[PDB]
RNA sequence: GGAUUAAGUGUAAUCCUCUGAAGGUGGUCUCGAGCCCUAGACAGCCGGGAUGUUGGCUUAGAAGCAGCCAUCAUUUAAAGA
RNA sequence: CAUAUCGACCGAGUGGCUUGCUACCUCGAUGUCGGUUCCCUCCAUCCUGCCCGUGCAGAAGCGGGCAAGGGUGAGGUUGUU
RNA sequence: GGGUAGCCACGCCACACGGGGUAAGAGCUGAACGCAUCUAAGCUCGAAACCCACUUGGAAAAGAGACACCGCCGAGGUCCC
């Protein structure tokens, strides 16, 4: 924290974990909620979480930005109703000045060449649309999940449309 | 900051003149006018007095010692020569005058009495041509028709018996502020032909701004001017230098911070002095009292500071400020501001201390 | 007094409009005075008005010291130093046309005389649905003293 | 635009924008000048009047005329009374009116029961009545509508207290008619 | 509340002076006096009737070291009066006092002031003599 | 010619340089969407807010309105356990 | 009992007091730290004035608003900040 | 060892209120929107803050001021003592 320098992509690939170790483990609880194995497509009532932005959600952005959702999905008692899906993981690993290769901005260190920053943290990115993290099952209430996401949206550097289903 | 001192007079050069000009007058109804709104005559030192307390809410009701203060030796002063004033736009102007067929037998130094023949140096208020009438048509003509403005008289303070003082008499115009304008014209020449004391315009009691330049060296380091900070010990042993005055584009500084120059010299006013007494030198008692043409009430055996004795008419003006000081010239007024009520025509004045200054 | 070429009223009147008027003809040649300075309005107001103006609450006035710049207090020089701004007032015809025009306080002008208002630059002050506050002459100078 | 005429029994009669009423209760006068508007004349009949003119602007406006004017016509004729109780928690509260609204004159005394007097101010042409009994009621009345109606509030209002909260103390007098 | 005696400020800070009388007092040393103000070269300032805040620089008891308050009783320097001229009289002088404003020791050594009576009642009480 | 804006927003292409991101306004104008209306709407506005009965259970209480079960009947112009 | 009060995650900003960066400026030289003395300013207000809320009985508080008129120190250790 | 004058502080004297307009806020009358509404027009109050009041400076304010008297062969002024 806070995070700046982190999503925005002025950068290119990996992850890449043959040439990266020591990653941190995410913080993101499992991308598959509610009752999964029935096919929750079948529902009335639909989807939201659409980005409306660039990018680069870190863990500690979707972690807690989701499982903040869910916990305001509890209304629906427990396990009854609606699954939860999470769309893009965290693949995507950053690195911070660690001072040995460059200079000025981060991703550039001291030196010229040398230390690239060390791994410290993963985040997926996203694109202008793309649906974070979706599913809905019938009209339970107005929208508890319509609800949920107000709460999601509001710890994403992004600002998220709700979308109507 | 604070900043140091404080800007209001300024911008503090010397004084012109060393008489007071008093730069407003009180502003009457029911009133005469005086002429002499001020009117004053100067200072010799002075001790303290006992006073019953006047009447306050307070309990206090009994004797109490205030600094029964610098008793000034005022009167009898004379005015001679009622001014008008009259038309803008620009600002005042002299009309014509009046004039007065007695002048004092000293009125000739800084007045009458000037070579008949021109003199390099410019003549002072002198005068055998006279037209008294003509003055008068002048004015009020010029009040019908055009203007005219607040109305004041020359005065002259006599030395008639002070310590050390000459014919000379260095008298600066008090105005008059009586009801309309017309009838207090008509004051103002009446109190003309003839004189005045204090006890006209005055009352014990009433409070009454003072004015007169301060007594004081020239100029002097930033300590002892505005106060500002001696030291540190550097240039300790040198004179107290203030930190830089302004730095930046303009090289000089208007400042308003710390400078050197004269100081002394004055010309404030105070703010409602009261006055406590008023008094005489002739003898007067309620009861019997020494004899043998005793002397006035107030002036300490051995004399006051360098100008001893007063026998005469006084004024006591309580928490001696003075604005100024020994054998100097205090100008009288009428309390402009004003703040408590007026107490009364006189305070008891239970004791006045009279001992030998030193001692 | 001074030659009045012509005197102009302002009123009601928006005051950059008529002195963006009489600082052009005042370039040319022509003389004179805006009277009325007093009533005389610019819109917007009651608020960002009072400041970056002149109240003593502008801070316009006490603004500094020995560096300045000061500004005015009264309606003739508040309105006056309008006319200075749209002028080339430091030198040539400016300060000329410039000393060659005054601003005079005044409630109906104070020369007889009723004087012309200028293409229209006038309030049209009623039924405001266009319009809306604006307040402006006296007032400003009037929460800063006289 | 508008026309209103009335009423008989109330004269009019507006000159160089200053405006009128009659009686005959007493007249009140009210500028009503606003931007280029026709500050309404007296046409032989009723006054009414409008400016050529854009729309919203002077529109609000010529509206707010008209309703000025309509409440000068009933502030005229059958004036205007606002009326209402003054009372509250122990010790009653001493209302009354004495000439003008200076203080120590316009009424109001032991708030809760405070000592020291709080009251102010009175309109031009107001009247305060004063209670039936020892004190229940307060009438305040005059013919224009714009001192009567900050009489009687600001005679309400000299009751409010930010302190405590209202809910525990609930002293003052409100005048709850219109 | 009001002296209705002028006094000029004997003591300022740092000042050493005599209690007359708390337990085990000595000699306070003045720290600064009631709330007051201060200039450049401000020298605080303190005289009798002021509350003052002090250390006992002398003692026996372990009163020595410090805290305070007491009030000046007495003070070398001029005063004022109502009546006549006034006096300076003994040496300086402090009591100290609790924030009642009782005195913390039974007797005063030495004279009073008339006016501390007045701002101080009980400090003047167990004066001994007064004026 | 037309429309918006009431904040002096703004009168700032680009940028170290011109900030502003995830305070308020039934001032006014313009555009869109949902529902309700001459089986008469809003005000829509104005006025009113039945008996067994506090339904059974539960609970400290649970009286239309924590929760579970039931949701009948009466008197009605009408009024849900 | 979100919103008396405390208040995470995430998002948007403002300031230019700290720190870092610039290696852009100066190596024919822009005198160091701390202190002192003397002037001006900033907020985004510590007290005082006038207010709103309260988990405001009162008293004492807590939090918030307007507001910069005035006020807001003395000592022991340490060169110390 | 004592100490006059003077100069001084450690000595002594004096240093408001009140009025006007506001902020936050408390209200009045009051529509848009028949009601309600402190606000949109209007209005009553309301801060140590703002203006005045009060002290100080100030005809070089270039619109460079006003008044009275004296004076142009002598009014006054400089030098002198």
């Amino acid at each position: 924290r806070p995070a700046r320098c982190y999503r925005y992509q002025k950068n290119k690939p990996y992850p890449k974990s043959r040439y990266n170790r020591a990653v941190p483990d995410s913080k993101i609880r499992i991308y598959d909620l509610g009752k999964k194995k029935a096919t929750v497509d079948e529902f009335p009532l639909c989807v939201h979480l659409v980005s409306n932005e660039l990018e680069q959600l870190s863990s500690e952005a979707l972690e807690a930005a989701r499982i903040c959702a869910n916990k305001y999905m509890t209304t629906v008692s427990g396990r009854d109703a609606f699954h939860l899906r999470v769309r893009v993981h965290p693949f995507h690993v950053l690195r911070i000045n660690k001072m040995l290769s460059c200079a000025g901005a981060d991703r550039l260190q001291q030196g010229m060449r040398g230390a690239w920053g060390k791994p410290h943290g993963l985040a997926a990115r996203v694109d202008i649309g793309q649906i974070i993290f979706s599913v809905r099952t019938k009209d339970s209430n107005k929208d508890v999940v319509v609800e949920g996401l107000r709460r999601a949206r509001y710890k994403f550097p992004g600002q998220q449309k709700i979308i109507l289903s | 900051a604070p900043r140091h001192g404080h800007l209001g007079f300024l911008p503090r050069k010397r004084a012109a003149s060393i008489r007071a000009r008093v730069k407003a007058f009180p502003k009457d109804d029911r009133s005469k006018p005086v002429a002499l709104t001020s009117f004053l005559g100067y200072k010799a030192g002075m001790t303290t007095i006992v006073r019953d307390l006047d009447r306050p809410g307070s309990k206090f009701h009994k004797r109490e010692v205030v600094e029964a203060v610098t008793v000034v030796d005022t009167p009898p002063v004379v005015v001679v020569g009622v001014v008008g004033y009259v038309e803008t736009p620009r600002g005042l102007r002299s009309l014509t005058t009046v004039w007065a067929e007695h002048l004092s037998d000293e009125v000739k130094r800084r007045f009458y009495k000037n070579w008949y023949k021109s003199k390099k140096k410019a003549f002072t208020k002198y005068s055998a041509k006279y037209a008294q009438d003509g003055a008068g048509i002048e004015r009020e003509l010029a009040r019908i028709k055009k203007y005219a403005s607040v109305v004041r008289v020359l005065v002259h303070t006599q030395i008639r018996k002070t310590p050390l003082a000459q014919k000379k008499a260095h008298l600066a115009e008090i105005q008059l502020n009586g009801g309309s304008i017309s009838e207090k014209v008509d004051w103002a020449r009446e109190h003309f032909e003839k004189t005045v004391a204090v006890d006209s315009v005055f009352e014990q009691n009433e409070m009454i701004d003072a004015i007169a330049v301060t007594k004081g060296h020239g100029f002097e380091g930033v300590t002892h001017r505005w106060g500002t900070k001696k030291l540190p010990r550097k240039t300790h042993r040198g004179l107290r230098k203030v930190a830089c005055i302004g730095a930046w584009h303009p090289a000089h500084v208007m400042w308003s911070v710390a400078r050197a120059g004269q100081r002394g010299y004055h010309s404030r006013t105070s703010i409602n002095h009261k006055i406590y007494r008023v008094g005489k030198g002739d003898d007067e008692a309620n009861g019997a009292t020494s004899f043998d043409r005793t002397k006035k009430t107030i002036t300490p055996m051995g004399g006051f500071v360098h100008y001893g004795e007063i026998k005469n008419d006084f004024i006591m003006v309580k928490g001696c400020i003075p604005g100024n000081r020994k054998r100097i010239v205090t100008l009288r007024k009428s309390l402009y501001t004003n703040t408590s009520r007026k107490a009364l025509e006189e305070v008891s004045l239970k004791w006045i201390d009279t001992a030998s200054k030193f001692g | 007094s001074v030659e009045p070429v012509v005197v102009i009223d302002g009123k009601g009147h928006l005051v950059g409009r008529l002195a963006s008027v009489v600082a052009k003809q005042l370039l040319n040649g022509q003389k004179i005075v805006v009277v009325r300075a007093e009533e005389l309005n610019i819109s917007g107001e009651f608020f960002r008005n009072k400041l970056k103006y002149h109240d003593f609450l502008r801070k316009a006035t006490a603004f500094n010291k020995t560096r300045g710049p000061f500004h005015f207090r009264a309606p003739s020089r508040i309105f006056y130093k309008a006319l200075r701004g749209m002028v080339s007032h430091k030198t040539a015809r400016g300060k000329a046309a410039l000393e060659r025009l005054k601003v005079f306080e005044g409630i109906p002008p104070p020369y007889d005389k009723k004087k012309r208002v200028v293409v229209p630059q006038a309030l049209r002050v009623l039924r405001l649905k266009p319009g809306r506050k604006y307040t402006t002459l006296g007032k400003l100078s009037t929460s800063v003293g006289w | 635009e508008q026309q209103i005429e009335v009423p008989e029994g109330v004269t009019v009669s507006i000159k160089s924008r200053i405006v009128k009423v009659v009686g005959p209760r007493g007249t009140l006068t009210k500028n009503l000048k606003h931007i280029d508007v026709t500050f309404t004349k007296v046409n032989n009949q009723l006054i009414k009047v409008a400016v050529h003119n854009g729309g919203r602007k002077h529109v609000a406006a010529l509206r707010t005329v008209k309703s000025l004017v309509d409440n000068m016509i009933t502030g005229v004729t059958k004036g205007y009374k606002y009326k209402m109780r003054y009372v509250y928690a122990h010790f009653p509260i001493n209302v009354n009116i004495v000439e003008k609204d200076g203080a120590k004159f316009i009424e109001v005394r032991n708030f809760l029961g405070d000592k020291k007097i709080r009251n102010v101010p009175v309109r031009d042409g107001v009247t305060i009545e004063f209670s039936t009994n020892v004190k229940d009621e307060i009438v305040l009345s005059g013919n224009s509508v714009e001192d009567v109606s900050q009489n009687a509030a600001d005679l309400q209002q000299i009751c409010r207290v930010r302190n405590k909260d209202i809910r525990k103390f609930l002293d003052g007098i409100y005048v709850s008619h219109k | 509340q009001g002296t209705k005696f002028r006094i000029s400020l004997g003591l300022p800070v740092g000042a050493i002076m005599n209690c007359a009388d708390n337990s085990g007092a000595r000699n306070l040393y003045i720290i600064a006096v009631k709330g007051s103000g201060s200039r450049l070269n401000r020298l605080p300032a303190a005289s009798l009737g002021d509350m003052v805040m002090a250390t006992v620089k002398k003692g026996k008891p372990e009163l020595r070291k410090k805290v305070m308050p007491a009030i000046v009783v007495r003070q070398a320097k001029s005063w004022r009066r109502r009546d006549g001229v006034f006096l300076y009289f003994e040496d300086n002088a402090g009591v100290i006092a609790n924030p009642k404003g009782e005195m913390k020791g039974s007797a005063i050594t030495g004279p009073v002031g008339k006016e501390c009576a007045d701002l101080w009642p009980r400090v003047a009480s167990n004066s001994g003599v007064v004026v």
